[PDB]
């Protein structure tokens, strides 16, 4: 029933929203650049493969 | 409290911002007011604080809380076994193991010196693994003490089956320690060996009536061969036949037969069966208490490390921005929890809010239900701040 | 109550707000967008 309870409230509300769009953020941008890679890795592999 | 405490210190863990300050002194630092304003002016503060771990969103830090929360009460319940385990070995007295050096170190020199050192742990990794594999290595340590504990008590169990086979009243007892080679004869079928358990009373009776209890007997055997507390042993010498006969006239004048067999296997094995579970009863009473006395070590230390990863991640969980906290462990005298918990309550109760913050002192806990504890799975107590009671 | 509730099950991650309606209460919580299955 007070206001400063809902004022700390929603400042913990915007740090922890962006903390979670940050923390999943990191993740997909740590995942997307291997996942690419190991597939830009395999591609030139089975082409060589089948070249040789 | 605690099940275990009894002249040990308490300690209260707190978690709060750094840039955060007391309603009861502006403008100074926590660590000024805990030690200068504390009640009584003997408030001893030191370090609690970890490193940070990788934190994936606050879907993982809710789920990672409540498994934290249920590990901790699980690790404090199984601090507690092995704390009853081991005090009801006579081992450890209500002066010792409680407020001694643990880990060779104080509790508040090792405690202040926590800052989250492992010799199986790592500070890249998941603490979800850690706190499960903490939480299974307590349980495991405790689980192998139990198991311990019931061997020494079903080896105590066969060391008492075989106490009453070793003396005691005659109805189940055997003669296999006083035995000899003349008073009991069974190398051949004409004679056989035959106990009668007759009272101190009958003992005239049973003597004068010997001769006519059964056809062929044996002359000049009216002997105590064995003493109880409750009858007399007497040994006689006659045919198969004639045992029942024996037995009936035996039974008739209310006395107490004994059936008995010469053989030396059974005494060896009745003397062997006593020895291996007085043995086994020995050698597993020995390695209950050094398993007992690790898995309290290693249940303690676990505990500790749950309850500062759990102390992190419910401040971390109840904090939200920012992400780096002020947590240290303020060591209490005994009896003087309450005035530490409702002073730094009713300092720290205006951080969360006006309307979550109430007046409470000490650790109340129930058979029914443990409350104090800080839940965030199930129904208890709750404050602005991070705050949790730990009683040693 | 569900605010002492949700403040002691889940701490201050979300919104106490009441409204007056014609009888009725309109509530109104707020929170992240990947916990709105707890």
């Amino acid at each position: 029933l007070t206001p400063n309870q809902v004022n700390d409230e929603l400042n913990k509300m915007q740090a922890f929203i962006r903390k979670e769009a940050e923390e999943k953020a990191k993740e997909i941008q740590l995942k997307a650049d291997q996942e690419y890679e190991i597939e830009k890795t395999n591609i030139v592999r089975n082409e060589t493969n089948n070249i040789d | 409290m605690a099940t275990a405490l009894y002249t040990a210190n308490d300690f209260i863990l707190i978690s709060l911002p750094q840039n955060a300050q007391p309603v009861t002194a502006p403008g100074s630092k926590t660590d000024s007011w805990f030690n200068e304003t504390l009640i009584g002016g003997r408030a001893f503060v030191s370090d609690f604080k970890i490193p940070e771990f990788k934190i994936g969103s606050l879907d993982t830090l809710i789920v990672e809380s409540e498994e934290l929360s249920k590990v901790d009460n699980q690790i404090g319940a199984s601090i507690g076994k092995i704390i009853e385990i081991l005090q009801g070995l006579n081992e450890t007295s209500t002066n010792a193991y409680r407020t001694l050096p643990i880990n060779n170190m104080p509790v508040p020199e090792y405690l202040e010196n926590f800052q989250w050192q492992t010799r199986k742990f790592k500070l890249d990794k998941s603490i979800k693994d850690l706190i499960t594999l903490i939480s299974n290595e307590s349980s495991q340590l405790d689980a192998d003490v139990r198991a311990t504990y019931a061997n020494y008590n079903s080896a105590k169990t066969n060391l008492a089956a075989a106490e009453r086979k070793k003396t005691g009243d005659l109805s189940v007892r055997s003669l296999h320690d006083i035995v000899k080679p003349e008073d009991f004869v069974l190398n051949s079928e004409h004679l056989t060996t035959v106990l009668v358990a007759v009272p101190k009373s009958l003992k005239s009776d049973f003597e004068k009536s010997y001769e006519t209890l059964s056809k062929n007997v044996v002359p000049a055997s009216a002997s105590v061969i064995a003493e109880d507390a409750e009858y007399v042993l007497f040994n006689v010498h006659l045919f198969k036949k004639n045992v029942q006969e024996f037995t009936t006239a035996a039974r008739e004048k209310k006395f107490i037969p004994r059936e008995f067999n010469y053989s030396e296997e059974l005494i060896d094995q009745l003397k062997k069966e006593h020895d291996s579970a007085a043995s086994l009863e020995q050698s597993l009473r020995v390695q209950l208490v050094r398993l007992a006395k690790t898995a309290y070590v290693d249940v303690f230390i676990n505990w500790f490390h749950i309850k500062a990863l759990r102390v992190y991640v419910e401040s971390v969980l109840r904090y939200g921005l920012p992400p780096h906290f002020n947590i240290k462990i303020i060591a209490v005298p005994p009896k003087n929890l309450s005035k530490c918990k409702s002073e730094l309550i009713d300092a720290f109760g205006f951080l969360g809010g006006n309307a979550f913050m109430k007046d409470k002192k000490g650790k109340i806990n129930k058979q029914d239900t443990s409350l104090h504890q800080y839940a965030s799975l199930v129904d208890t107590e709750y404050e602005p701040f991070v705050m949790y009671i730990i009683n040693l | 109550l569900e605010q002492i509730l949700w403040r002691v099950l889940r701490g201050n991650l979300f919104f106490k707000t009441v409204e007056i309606e014609q009888k009725n209460a309109f509530i109104v919580f707020s929170h992240g967008d990947l916990i709105i299955k707890r």
